[PDB]
């Protein structure tokens, strides 16, 4: 009916293949998606937040946090 | 040069007076300590004349002034009608790294070979929003700065938003760059149009519901026919649901049907139609036509398939 | 079904009004206007959009029926035409009124004032200006209602609504 | 006018590498797909025959 | 209180299954809470235990849910599961690993494809036990991570394959199947072609080509 998942977060690749068989499944790998995604978003903005000192200029990031790129220079 | 006066001058004459201040501090191309010498209590001819006199003693370029065009229609951004696109993926495609870099320069690339002069502006916003601003030319003539075209493009998304202003004429060619820019194959525009970018930004990525259910009086008078009315009422909630009416003005119906009420029944054509609902916020005044008495209680699937299908504009044949 | 004046005995010192018409909001601020006074017997008021209605035991017997068209809507003329098939002619002797609202506005108006004038000449019946949207004329109109209702009803020694038939008679 | 040639040839080019693509993966999968079924069923063979 | 009982009988219904769909089988539950103020500062103890239809557990730890003017931040402090000694290492390892690591749903996600794929292994070994009773030994249960297959002739000629699970450092489930051949060297002796020793690589080609009981199967009748 409706969601709130993401949109650049494929899930309609997974219902198609895994809605109508094992439903659990589905659930499942969509957990897993979820949590590696929020982990990983997670981790980049906390590494964006905390050390900002050490980092020259913005990093770049793209929504599905999959592509990180950074310079650096420590003391 | 002069043009580039001109064109600033005329985009700040665009701008109102009690916001003035906010664009020009989101420009940032005149320094903070160059601000506070103009007085914004003066009649506006006053305050842009020195404006233009001190973007005149430094160095004015033609992208500052793209970008502050930028800045003042993504600020307004319902002086246009807006189209949204869809692009398609191979089956055996994988998941690209989407880099930012990569997307701008194949996206000018593509343009300055096909064409020849052609001005391109990028604003990278968070929403994940890239808008871009183009001025169309060719190896004949100097780009128009009158008549440009803005696109909103979201990362990763197959969804892009266009203002429908001189596209009629180089729709393939922008259509090209936009499916060779961000990797994709095929794509098609949506029949779907509207001036409100947000409602098309919620219908397209269908989260206009967000409700999720989680366990975490005068007796003298005798209302009759008062079955009915709840009928009515229950029909109407059950179809137009609770959640907030995303706000459109415009809806278009043709059809080619044939009549059928003795009266044209030896006819054998269709009747050809065209009609058009208008109105401020649609999909809220049809809601109260049916308690209101105007309409029965179901509504027909034409008019409450809006939201749905992702459906502005409809073609029914016999 | 069809209703019949004297199917069921009169109540003690009570009077009983029906409203048919479309628009249910000018209905319902038509008869808060009614009840908003006080008078010396107990008034009634009923609500219903066409004729028949729902059929029902304990509807007490029904003394007064108006007529509610709306000038600026053929569908009410339409509604009204086919309600107008399911009653007894019984009930045309001084008991049923056409009220027409809408003839201020006539640049609003989508029917002539000739059919309702025709309509209400044919069945015999008064007819009645006002418009419903005011409150300062609705009020007025209300107690005029309630003056007829309780002519009506048998409240008033001497006069009756074979009477009323006569003093509210058009010479043309 | 040529304009429109090269904007068509583009589209032409764009829509045919895919089926290459596609093909390409079939073909290289196919040919390891029948490498390794000889290679089982002359090990299973093998194997059978020995013991037997 | 009919109504009551209907109600009652509607949530027991929907507990079950929400069990039944999700897979777990929670058990009772306890909660402790401090208030541990300087912005805003509580701590909350909370104990329960539960079984997925094999392995019971019971866990208990505490939170910190810090509540101030724009944040609430909720951080697992402490955690600590406790689970019945069986004979899996593995498991412990695991459990171990995310005792020290601080996690909880990925735990619940990693038991749930342990014990599917427990499960799976367990109901495919005892199918082709009965099916071939005088050409497979099953030593050591269908619970088991072992097989032996040999026939009833001769007692020399047989070989075992071996089936474990294993859960590597990020969480995941992955199983992996290898056999391991006891033959006299009356066999190799015998036979100068030299294809036995190239035989667990070509036998997981074979298990890459048409299926795992498929190739099982095969086996089992080539050995007969």
């Amino acid at each position: 009916h409706h969601h709130s998942v993401p949109v650049f977060i494929p899930l309609e690749e997974i219902a198609a293949k895994y809605l109508q068989t094992n439903i659990q499944h589905f659930l499942f790998s969509l957990c897993e998606y979820l949590n590696a995604y929020s982990g990983r978003k997670y981790q980049a903005d906390r590494l964006q937040s905390d050390f900002a000192a050490l980092l020259t200029g913005p990093l770049q990031r793209n929504p599905l946090c999959n592509l990180l790129s950074f310079t650096y220079k420590l003391d | 040069d002069e043009t580039v006066a001109e064109f600033i001058k005329r985009t700040i004459l665009k701008i109102p007076m009690n916001e003035l201040t906010t664009i020009l501090k989101a420009w940032d191309f005149l320094s903070e300590n160059q601000l506070q010498t103009v007085n914004f209590r003066q009649r506006k001819e006053s305050v842009v004349q020195h404006l233009i006199h001190l973007c005149e003693e430094k160095r004015a370029s033609i992208s500052d002034a793209a970008l502050l065009d930028i800045i003042y229609m993504q600020f307004h951004q319902h002086q246009k009608v807006w189209e949204v696109f869809q692009m398609s993926k191979g089956p055996g495609e994988d998941v690209d790294l989407f880099d930012m870099k990569q997307f701008k320069n194949s996206f000018k690339k593509i343009l300055q070979r096909a064409l020849k002069n052609v001005t391109v502006s990028f604003r990278e916003t968070e929403e994940n929003a890239v808008w871009i601003r183009i001025a169309w030319g060719t190896q004949y003539t100097k780009p128009n700065q009158y008549k440009p075209t803005y696109v909103v493009y979201y990362s990763q998304t197959p969804y892009a938003f266009t203002s429908s202003s001189m596209l009629r004429r180089n729709t393939p060619l922008l259509g090209q760059a936009l499916t060779i820019a961000s990797k994709h194959h095929q794509i098609v525009k949506m029949d779907l149009r509207s001036r409100y970018l947000d409602s098309l930004k919620a219908i397209v990525f269908k989260q206009y519901n967000q409700t999720f259910e989680t366990h975490n009086m005068d007796s003298r008078i005798i209302h009759e026919n008062i079955v009915e009315k709840e009928r009515v009422q229950r029909i109407t909630q059950e179809t137009f649901g609770d959640y907030p009416q995303p706000q459109l003005e415009f809806a278009q119906y043709k059809l080619e049907t044939k009549f059928k009420s003795s009266i044209l029944a030896e006819r054998e054509e269709p009747l050809r139609c065209l009609i058009k609902f208008s109105s401020p916020h649609l999909l809220e005044a049809l809601k109260s036509l049916a308690p209101a008495g105007i309409a029965d209680a179901p509504l027909s699937p034409l008019l409450t398939c809006i939201p749905n299908k992702r459906m502005n504009y409809f073609k029914i044949r016999d | 079904s069809v209703l019949r004046p004297l199917d069921k005995l009169p109540g003690l010192n009570t009077a009983t009004i029906l409203l048919v018409g479309t628009e249910d909001a000018l209905l319902q601020q038509l008869a808060d206007s009614m009840l908003k006074e006080d008078c010396a017997s107990e008034l009634k008021v009923h609500l219903a959009k066409s004729l028949p209605l729902p059929s029902s035991v304990n509807r007490p017997r029904i003394d007064l029926i108006v007529f509610v068209v709306n000038l600026h809507s053929k569908y009410s003329l339409q509604n009204t035409e086919e309600s107008l098939r399911h009653v007894d002619a019984s009930f045309f002797l001084g008991k049923v009124c056409f009220l027409a609202t809408g003839a201020g506005r006539e640049s609003h108006c989508s029917i002539h004032r000739h059919t309702v004038v025709k309509l209400a000449h044919t069945y015999q019946s008064p007819l009645l200006y006002c418009d419903l949207e005011v409150e300062g004329f609705r009020a007025t109109m209300a107690q005029r209602l309630v003056r007829v209702l309780q002519i009506c009803a048998g409240h008033v020694p001497g006069v009756s609504a074979l009477n009323l038939l006569s003093l509210l008679r058009s010479s043309e | 006018k040529k304009r429109q040639r090269m904007i068509e040839v583009q589209d032409e080019l764009l829509r045919l590498e895919p089926q290459l693509k596609q093909l390409q993966t079939k073909y290289d999968e196919l040919k390891e797909r029948k490498s390794s079924l000889r290679n089982a069923a002359y090990f299973l063979s093998n194997l059978k025959q020995l013991y037997q | 209180s009919k109504d009551l009982k209907n109600q009652l009988g509607h949530l027991e219904s929907e507990l079950s299954f929400l069990s039944t769909l999700t897979g777990i089988n929670i058990r009772n539950h306890s909660k402790q809470t401090e208030d541990l103020t300087s912005i805003r500062k509580v701590l909350q103890r909370h104990r329960l235990s539960g079984n997925c239809h094999m392995v019971t557990f019971q866990l208990e730890f505490q939170i910190l849910e810090i509540q101030n003017k724009e944040r609430l931040s909720s951080a697992v402090t402490d955690l600590n599961i406790i689970m019945e000694p069986t004979e899996c290492s593995e498991l412990s390892e695991f459990v171990s690993r995310a005792e020290e690591r601080k996690d909880l749903f990925m735990f619940f996600r990693s038991l749930h494809f342990f014990v599917e794929w427990f499960e799976y292994r367990k109901r495919t070994f005892k199918h082709l036990k009965e099916k071939y009773p005088d050409a497979v030994y099953l030593s050591e249960g269908p619970s088991s991570c072992s097989m032996g297959i040999r026939s009833a002739s001769r007692p020399g000629f047989e070989l075992v394959i071996v089936w474990r699970i294993q859960i590597d450092e990020d969480g995941k489930v992955f199983p992996k199947l290898d056999l391991l051949t006891k033959v006299p060297q009356r066999a190799l002796e015998l036979d100068k072609n030299r294809a036995i020793e190239t035989a667990p690589l070509s036998f997981r080609t074979l298990v890459g080509l048409l299926g795992i009981e498929a190739a099982l199967e095969s086996l089992i009748k080539s050995l007969c």
